[PDB]
């Protein structure tokens, strides 16, 4: 809840994020999904931010299955 | 350096507007629809926008007009790609086209100075000569060595073929079936 | 006037210049007053009148005066009508290595600073194309750090027009040049100076370093990116609909 303008604005610059954006880019010439959700209108930024934290990072749980 | 010169000019295309529109952009946009490779341009928009252009182009012209061609082909690229992407391999040059109206200076005013710069002038026509040829890409065989290149000329339609690529002096012959050429005229004035 | 001016400061490439450029208008002047000094192709003939300038008012350097088969004659005709690295035991002059480290454009100061280093270090040597190289190396290294640093491209290309000048394929030789100089001159108080001046330190800044090595976690490591990259990226994207 305490999700800060100042946070927003520092995990923007991430660079995989970057190549997240470009590759959309290029996959659709329109361009209505990206400004629905940058930073243009930080509601959706902060929904894709919850989205993609909620993973379960697939990498750590198939380490631990194959230990399994 | 040129690449501050060619991005003040870059910028110049896209992020100029008047009357609250875009002006160069949607005529690039049609001209390229159009099938065109050429635009119109005024000169009295770009003294406003930014100086660091005027006063450079003024003296150097040569120097200065093929930076603006390539920038022109750098814009046609992106906005060709992007184009394909959004509906539905060989992109030359395009041709820049000018005009003005600052002012009008006779023939009978002009001197040995300012020479190589640009000028403007007022007259009546009287030639339409022949559609002379000139080469843009041309492509060249070693007639001993068998050996290929390739050859293109910009805006003097400098340099000659080469001289050697034993073969001897004169070791090449001129395709023209997969060559390339424009035209102009020469035209008079009084 | 623009001429004869061109050509008396191009020597260097008080009362010396007034005095030279009198002198050279008024020996150009004898000589073509009279109809006895013809056939004289006026695209060199502010050399020797020099060379004659500078013997004449108080004092004469001999080098860099004539710097050539009709240089003589008319001197003469004035005077009267008034790898690289397996070779072993090279030799060098102050010029050839001058040229080396002139086709990167580096100033003079530094040639100047390579040239004594050869001039008084060169007496037990093996090979001095590895020191010289070296030397160039990192002077290219630590003036050259902000253009390296805004494009990793550079690394390369230095590299191998670098391997190309001295016509090898393997370049760890090179990285031998480079390291060895840099444990050789280490320790010396013009070096220090370049360094503090050109700010490389390893190519990084003094005040993040100590900071990095101290054993701190504030260190600016720059994974992230600078405010101003993406103010000046957000442009990019603001023209997308094109
Ligand atoms: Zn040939």
């Amino acid at each position: 809840d305490f999700l800060n303008d100042d946070y927003l604005k520092i995990l923007s610059r991430c660079p995989t994020f970057m190549f997240f954006v470009e590759g959309l880019i290029k996959q659709h010439a329109p361009a209505d999904e990206i400004l629905s959700l940058l930073t243009n209108k930080n509601r959706g930024l902060e929904e894709f931010f919850v989205e993609f934290l909620v993973r379960e990072n697939p990498i750590n749980g198939h380490a631990k299955f194959v230990a399994r | 350096d040129n690449t501050e010169i060619i991005k003040s000019f870059k910028n110049f295309i896209l992020e100029f507007r008047l009357d609250s529109q875009f002006i160069y952009r949607d005529q690039l946009r049609n001209n390229i629809l159009v099938k065109n490779y050429s635009l119109t341009v005024n000169m009295e928009h770009l003294i406003g926008y930014n100086e660091d252009i005027y006063k450079k182009l003024s003296d150097e012209p040569s120097d200065i007009i093929p930076l603006f061609e390539t920038a022109i082909t750098q814009v046609a690229k992106r906005i060709s790609i992007l184009s394909r992407a959004q509906s539905a391999n060989s992109l030359p040059t395009f041709q820049l086209i000018l005009n003005s109206n600052a002012n009008q200076i006779p023939l009978r005013d002009l001197d040995s100075e300012h020479v190589s710069k640009i000028v403007r002038l007022s007259g009546i026509i009287i030639s339409t000569s022949v559609l002379s040829s000139r080469a843009t890409y041309l492509s060249i065989m070693c007639r001993n060595c068998r050996h290929t290149t390739s050859i293109t000329i910009n805006n003097f339609n400098t340099v000659s073929l080469p001289r050697s690529c034993n073969c001897g002096p004169d070791p090449y012959i001129i395709i023209h079936e997969s060559s390339k050429f424009i035209d102009q005229q020469f035209l008079k004035l009084q | 006037q623009h001429c004869v001016a061109e050509v008396l400061r191009l020597d260097p490439q008080s009362g010396y210049l007034k005095k030279l450029t009198n002198a050279t208008s008024i020996l150009y002047n004898t000589s073509l007053n009279k109809v006895m000094l013809k056939q004289d192709e006026e695209v060199a003939r502010c050399h020797i009148c020099a060379y004659i300038a500078s013997q004449k008012m108080n004092e004469k350097h001999m080098p860099d005066l004539c710097y050539p088969k009709k240089a003589k004659h008319l001197m003469n005709l004035f005077r009267q009508s008034l790898s690289l690295l397996v070779k072993k035991y090279c030799k060098m002059t102050t010029e050839e290595i001058i040229r080396l480290c002139n086709d990167f454009e580096l100033p003079r100061e530094v040639a100047y600073k390579i040239v004594d280093e050869y001039n008084i270090n060169a007496s037990r040597l093996v090979c001095p194309w590895q020191l010289v190289c070296g030397l160039v190396l990192n002077c290219t290294f630590i003036v050259f750090n902000e253009r390296r640093r805004k494009d990793p491209r550079i690394d390369h290309f230095i590299v191998s027009k670098m391997c190309s000048l001295m016509l090898t394929s393997k370049v760890d030789d090179v990285i031998e040049c480079v390291k060895l100089v840099k444990e050789l001159i280490i320790g010396e108080k013009w070096f220090r100076d370049l360094q503090i001046r050109y700010d490389d330190f390893d190519g990084i800044r003094y005040d993040e370093i100590i900071f990095r090595k101290l054993g701190s976690m504030l260190q600016t490591t720059n994974i992230l990116v600078t405010d101003d990259q993406y103010n000046i990226w957000k442009k990019r994207i603001e023209m997308d609909l094109a």
